[PDB]
């Protein structure tokens, strides 16, 4: 019945800068078991499996970088980076094992690169598709930084906002971006109404929204 | 098999 | 050392499931297995440990009576299995190699079993081709109207690796759909082939969408 604390529950760094990342325990991790506490760290990359980086406190387990330091003791832990890399975007996580298992609830880290501005794609709906009766009409926005971006949708100059569906990568472990998909899916009978179809997007990198189109017939 | 390192 | 978990997994409100967790590289009756739920995107959470040698298990208060931890010797292959399953059981289920003795630490975990708990059914989905209506070009493809999660996208069979985006899948009305971008030089198509690969476990398909132009 002991409890994990994590803070902070994010954070955010600049490639290169140190972070800092506490983990508390509602009681003692110690015990006559050697000078051993009793309690890890793991790495968790978005899509992955977590990774365990560091035991008995402050130990790097083997093929852990040592830009990874853990430490602390008793009820108080830390985990810091040195240097941190645009590959160490993750959720770390604390865990107790001195009396059966408590993971903290994770600190999730962000990282601050270069503004970056996006490389918009749009494209119509497919041959097959259409011939089974829908219309979805996507629109990429690719490696674009910071996060907040905005897409509007245009059908014959009238924004539409129905039919809508917009998806975000995580934060992108090699060069530290984000991308987007916007999906307007209409009836056939509705598409096949209009000609001309823009997706707009809204960056900080630029103060005039960036806009691809295309027309149904040309 | 004990519960954890604490024994 | 390996730790092998089955493929994702549907089943229905009310019944049971058992995933399989099979070990090696080790000696598996030198270490726990330890068992880890984690909901979509909420944190890691324990449901409990199994020691082979001696078949004993410990458990999270939370998931006594509904996680029975099972092990195979013969096999090297252990089991999670659980009872009257609900929409909270919907999770992906880790099982991880933990050094009892000293470490007490989980150095290995399985890929992990994505449960969906829900009396829908498997749909197949309908995956389509985007081309395009700056050497570098865009294309995509369009993985719609399947259930449940996850589906697995490569293009050229994993030989396209970088500059490939897969989006995360979004809900509709017991439905995913979700899409995947890749951009290659602008060189290398159509005057080469690309084709995207999508697998999705639940219903045992593979499709296999080639991007043509126009």
């Amino acid at each position: 019945d002991i409890v994990m604390s994590q803070s902070p529950s994010s954070l955010a760094v600049s490639a290169g800068e140190k972070v800092t990342m506490s983990c508390k325990s509602s009681q003692s991790l110690l015990n006559s078991r050697t000078r051993k506490n009793y309690l890890a760290w793991y790495q968790q990359k978005p899509g992955q499996s977590p990774k365990l980086l560091i035991y008995w406190a402050s130990t790097r387990e083997s093929g852990v970088p040592d830009r990874f330091t853990g430490s602390g003791s008793g009820t108080d832990f830390t985990l810091t980076i040195s240097s941190v890399q645009a590959e160490d975007l993750a959720v770390y996580y604390c865990k107790q094992s001195f009396y059966l298992r408590t993971f903290g609830g994770g600190t999730k880290l962000d990282i601050k690169r270069a503004d970056a501005a996006p490389t918009v794609s749009i494209f119509p709906p497919s041959s097959e598709q259409l011939t089974s009766g829908g219309a979805s009409v996507v629109c990429f926005l690719n490696n674009f930084y910071p996060k907040d971006i905005n897409v509007r949708w245009k059908i014959d100059g009238s924004e539409r906002q129905n039919g809508v569906l917009n998806s975000w990568t995580d934060q992108d472990s090699k060069d530290s971006t984000y991308s987007m998909s916007s999906t307007l899916t209409l009836t056939k009978d509705e598409y096949e109404r209009h000609n001309s179809y823009t997706c707009e997007a809204t960056h900080k990198t630029s103060t005039s929204p960036i806009v691809k189109s295309f027309n149904r017939n040309e | 098999h004990v519960p954890g390192g604490g024994s | 050392v390996q730790l092998q978990q089955s493929g994702p997994e549907l089943v229905k409100p009310g019944t049971s499931v058992k995933m399989p967790c099979k070990a090696s590289g080790y000696i598996f009756t030198d270490y726990v297995i330890s068992w880890v739920k984690q909901r979509t995107g909420q944190g890691l959470e324990w449901i409990g440990e199994i020691f082979p040698r001696s078949g004993s298990t410990y458990y999270n208060e939370k998931f006594k009576g509904k996680a029975t931890l099972t092990a195979d010797k013969s096999s090297n292959t252990a089991y999670m299995q659980l009872s009257s399953v609900t929409s909270e059981d919907s999770a992906v289920y880790f099982c991880a190699r933990d050094y009892y003795g000293t470490s007490f630490a989980m150095d290995y975990w399985g890929q992990g079993t994505s449960v969906t708990v829900s009396s829908a059914k498997t749909t197949p989905p309908s995956v389509y081709p985007l081309a395009p209506g700056n050497s570098m070009v865009t294309l995509g493809c369009l993985v719609k109207g399947y259930f449940p999660e996850p589906v697995t996208v490569t293009w050229n069979s994993g030989s396209l690796s970088s500059g490939v985006h897969t989006f995360p899948a979004v809900l509709q009305s017991d439905l995913y759909t979700l899409s995947s971008s890749v951009t290659v030089p602008s060189s290398t198509w159509p005057s080469e082939t690309v084709t995207c690969n999508v697998a999705h476990p639940a219903s045992s398909t593979k499709v296999d969408k080639k991007i043509v132009p126009r």
